């Protein structure tokens, strides 16, 4: 954010596309498990219990 | 074989052997203790 810079414009669009790509896999993660209800069982062996 | 002296006795050395506990014991000594898999499931980690 700072007046006109060659080199940051590259490092704000490396940097906004990789911040997309987190973003939009946060909320596509986050949809498949609002979406897939797999119950998981906890401690099934005797050992571990 | 039907009518010889070691059946009752055995039928009977059989559960004395699994009430005590030394069936399963040898059942785990040649199973997990010689198995070459040693991490089996309590090294797993149980990924969830």
């Amino acid at each position: 954010i700072s007046p006109r810079s060659l080199s940051g414009r590259i490092v704000g669009g490396v940097w906004w596309f990789f911040t997309l790509i987190i973003i939009s896999s946060y909320t596509a993660n986050l949809a498949a498990f609002l979406t897939v209800e797999r119950m998981v069982s906890p401690i099934e062996s005797a050992e571990d219990l | 074989p039907k009518g010889s002296s070691l059946g009752t006795p055995v039928n009977l050395a059989v559960l004395k052997l699994s009430e005590q506990g030394l069936l399963d014991k040898l059942k785990n000594k040649w199973w997990y203790d010689k198995g070459e898999c040693g991490a089996k499931d309590s090294g797993s980690k149980e990924k969830t």
